């Protein structure tokens, strides 16, 4: 005969343990050892909230943390301005890569931190002397209209007026002075004043621009409309609560070399450095740590690649501000068929964050990210954060000129260890189909990753992390049949998002 | 042939003719002007593109739209005359034109 | 659930989709009729790569 | 709370093993047994050298 | 010489400095391994890429 | 109408419609320069004129 009904949540603690596996029995290999990803499931949970309502607050280091955990990879098909700019924008960070000079990255990070501003420091100026041809090639140049102009063209100079896009939009007369074609009569805000008050001030008048000005009249900064529409705009905005910039990454190597060039990345308003390394625990790497903390105290530092608990140990205590998780997981990567050495990145990502989760120091999980799937098992493992570099490529944003092969829309995407990026190869060269632009891809893996949380019934990924490593958040393998059986199947044909 | 033979009448009476299908690249163009078009009608060569409706899929690891005759039995449905397809993404016109 | 009984009490009613213990139980308290189980095992389905969520169907 | 980075090294002792198998755990079949190359990995460890010393 | 060069740098991955060093250090369990499930061996080859192209 | 020397027949808001309501018209139209008119009319005695800026931050 049945049991009744109304018995059946008390009957369940009858059993010994909850349905499913403990992410503590997943990886305890045995028996089965070294999986991955694709290799296991999170059993879905208790929903009693909407997914709108799921925090995806990540830690990016010790003392960075971001609205979402999208961080794009430093790879020169990946990351470069416009990538770095609008991973911010969208709640992430972008990673500049350092496969270029270090004059050429430098200006990459000065245009993501200079991309948003609250006080803009050094505003571009124009002397009332110049000609409308000036202002045009100012515009294209750097390039927007808006120009105070300043009696010695300096942006200390003596405010005398400003000149605008309309301004110079419809003069047929090149030759005309700025000082004929500017706006004499210009509202300024007064030097000491704060980033609120001038604000208000700049949205009373609703005019482009709000120069701030000392007692004597020169010029000392200037406010943006366009700021506040950005801000309003994205909300979510990985920015210094500060000087409201974008955050900004940017990988380097571990030579003497690169001393000089994390110099000139950090005068560029640097807030992150990532050391570049398929093998982070090194002598090299490790030297290099100590030396930027003693150097540049304020600048967060993200030791790797490591893939072991002795790895991750060496480093944090060499002082990484956070680990990069991964070797050999890579889309485009062959360090394990080339090396004989590596991880997968499901364990690799357990065993370091569960020694490093200890002392506080937030993990990216790099290589292997293809799907939302694979975000949300990473952070289930331990991650703070996932790195993704492939997923990108092939995106507006993605630095590539779009070429067509086999009828299909492609860019190039490689390895950094490959020959072709260097000039023993670790990657290699290939392409990736186009995506369009990630203004509607981050909020899908945005939305995706919250859905999911609700599914396993978690209000944020802090939560997420705390039910996972207390045995709540439950686990099941999946054999060979059940990750086809879990994928599409048995079609005959099949055509996500748009 | 069609276009010569019905323009070197048209001519003489100044009506001026539209070459309306069969045409995929810029030598199509110049050949159906040649034979005496005064104008080029493209459908497949423009469907695809970012200005033409309606949204995008993916296929065989292709960005695809869909593309198909007016004479269909899917559009007739708001004997059939033409087919269901689909045509790869080319990006805007604003550039391709 | 729980409406459906009241309101409709000659209705039967199947719960789901489900694939754990703990759903099941919950589901059955709230006076679930019959059970639909399943999550991602679905041919036309990819519930499992797109949540991370899911189990094999056996 | 968290612990002090610089209890990183002395905290690894706590560990009844190093991470990852020895090559005997690994050929211990079991469970599983009858591997090749392919099954299996070399996990990273400490550079203090440059490759050019490798003898 | 690639396959040579090849060999130094996984031995200074691993952390030995001699092939001699690295079956020492294998035998007393110093040097650390990981089986590979199917998935991690596709995961730790090329994968997810539409084309590509080690020496020369 | 996506280009025009001089506007027929403009669309126009009244004075007393709320932000809500233009805001919904620059979705629909989809503009933000609209005129506004005693009785709401394109005909209308003009009265002033709301724009973009107008409402951003509001
Ligand atoms: N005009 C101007 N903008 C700057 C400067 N430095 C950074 N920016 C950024 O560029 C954006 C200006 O855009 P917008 O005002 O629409 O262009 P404009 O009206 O032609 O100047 C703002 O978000 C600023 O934060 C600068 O020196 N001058
Ligand atoms: N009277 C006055 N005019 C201004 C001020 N700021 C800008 N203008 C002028 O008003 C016109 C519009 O400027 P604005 O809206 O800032 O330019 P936009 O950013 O290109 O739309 C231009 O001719 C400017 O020179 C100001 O504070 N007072
Ligand atoms: N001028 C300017 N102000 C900003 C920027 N980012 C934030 N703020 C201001 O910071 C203050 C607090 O706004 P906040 O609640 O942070 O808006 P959110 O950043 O969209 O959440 C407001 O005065 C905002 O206008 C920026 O890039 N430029
Ligand atoms: N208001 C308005 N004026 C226009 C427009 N197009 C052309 N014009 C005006 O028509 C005049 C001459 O135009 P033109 O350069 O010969 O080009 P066309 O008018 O396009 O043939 C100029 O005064 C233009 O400003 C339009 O769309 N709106
Ligand atoms: N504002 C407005 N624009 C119209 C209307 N009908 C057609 N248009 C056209 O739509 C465009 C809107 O101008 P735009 O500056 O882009 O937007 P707005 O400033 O928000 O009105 C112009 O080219 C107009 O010629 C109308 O009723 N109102
Ligand atoms: N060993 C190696 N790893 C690489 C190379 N290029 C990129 N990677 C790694 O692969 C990751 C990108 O993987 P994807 O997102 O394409 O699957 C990067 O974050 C980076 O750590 C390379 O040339 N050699
Ligand atoms: N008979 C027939 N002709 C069609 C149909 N649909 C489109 N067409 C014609 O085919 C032309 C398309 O040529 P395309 O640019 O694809 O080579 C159109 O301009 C139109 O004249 C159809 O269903 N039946
Ligand atoms: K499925
Ligand atoms: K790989």
């Amino acid at each position: 005969t049945y049991r009744d009904a109304a018995t059946a949540l008390e009957h369940l603690a009858t059993y010994a343990e909850k349905d499913g596996l403990s992410v503590e029995q997943l990886m305890d290999s045995k028996t089965r050892g070294g999986l991955t990803y694709n290799d296991f499931l999170v059993l879905p949970g208790k929903i009693d909230f909407p997914s709108s309502e799921v925090v995806l607050s990540s830690r990016l280091t010790k003392k960075i943390t971001l609205n979402a955990p999208f961080v794009s990879s430093p790879m020169d098909t990946v990351t470069e301005a416009d990538m770095a700019i609008h991973m911010a924008l969208l709640g992430g960070i972008g990673i500049i890569h350092h496969n270029c000079t270090a004059e050429e990255q430098a200006e990459m990070v000065r245009r993501v931190k200079k991309y948003e501003n609250g006080f803009i420091n050094a505003p571009v100026v124009v002397g009332p002397d110049a000609t409308v041809a000036d202002v045009r090639r100012m515009k294209n140049e750097f390039g927007f209209a808006g120009f105070p102009v300043t009696d010695d063209g300096k942006p200390t100079g003596k405010l005398q007026g400003i000149i605008t896009s309309r301004d110079i939009q419809f003069v047929e007369d090149e030759t005309l002075l700025v000082s004929e074609i500017m706006t004499k009569d210009v509202i300024t805000g007064k030097q000491g004043i704060n980033l609120e008050e001038a604000n208000q001030i700049l949205k009373n008048t609703k005019k482009g621009k709000l120069p701030i000005v000392d007692e004597a009249g020169c010029l000392v900064s200037m406010l943006s409309r366009t700021d506040l529409m950005k801000n309003q705009s994205y909300p979510l905005a990985s920015k210094s609560a500060d000087t409201k910039q974008l955050l900004c990454g940017a990988a380097i190597g571990t030579i003497d070399a690169d001393r000089q060039r994390l110099a000139m990345l950090v005068e560029a308003g640097l807030d992150v450095v990532v050391l570049d390394s398929s093998q982070g625990n090194s002598v090299f790497q490790i030297n290099m740590i100590k030396w930027i903390k003693e150097t540049f105290p304020d600048l967060q530092v993200i030791a790797g690649n490591v893939v072991t608990r002795e790895q991750a140990a060496s480093l944090i205590h060499a002082g990484a501000d956070g680990l990069r998780i991964g070797m050999g997981s890579g889309s485009i990567c062959i360090t394990q068929e080339v090396m004989a050495c590596g991880r997968p990145q499901g364990t690799a990502v357990y065993n370091v964050t569960q020694f490093a989760n200890q002392f506080g120091v937030p993990c990216i999980a790099d290589g292997g990210v293809q799907n939302i799937g694979h975000i949300t098992k990473a952070i289930a493992l331990g991650a703070s954060t996932v790195m993704m570099g492939g997923m990108l490529a092939g995106t507006t944003e993605s630095p590539g000129e779009y070429f067509f092969r086999d009828g299909k829309r492609l860019k190039t995407y490689r390895g950094m260890g490959s020959i072709d990026a260097m000039q023993v190869a670790q990657g290699v060269t290939g392409s990736v189909i186009d995506k369009g632009s990630i203004k509607k891809y981050i909020p899908y893996l945005y939305n995706g990753l919250q859905h999911s949380c609700q599914d396993i019934g978690v209000r944020s990924l802090v939560e997420f992390r705390e039910k996972v490593d207390s045995g709540s958040v439950r686990f099941e393998f999946r054999t060979p049949s059940a990750q086809l059986e879990g994928g599409v199947h048995n079609l005959h044909s099949y055509e996500l998002f748009d | 042939t069609a276009v010569y033979n019905v323009t070197q009448f048209a001519n003489q009476f100044g009506v001026p003719c539209i070459a309306d299908g069969g045409v995929q690249n810029i030598g199509h163009i110049t050949k159906a002007i040649a034979l005496g078009a005064s104008t080029v009608m493209m459908g497949g060569m423009l469907a695809g593109t970012t200005e033409s409706p309606g949204e995008y899929f993916f296929r065989d690891g292709k960005r695809l739209k869909t593309y198909r005759g007016m004479g269909s039995i899917d559009a007739m449905q708001k004997v059939a005359q033409g087919v269901t397809g689909s045509v790869i993404d080319k990006g805007s016109i604003k550039k391709y034109i």
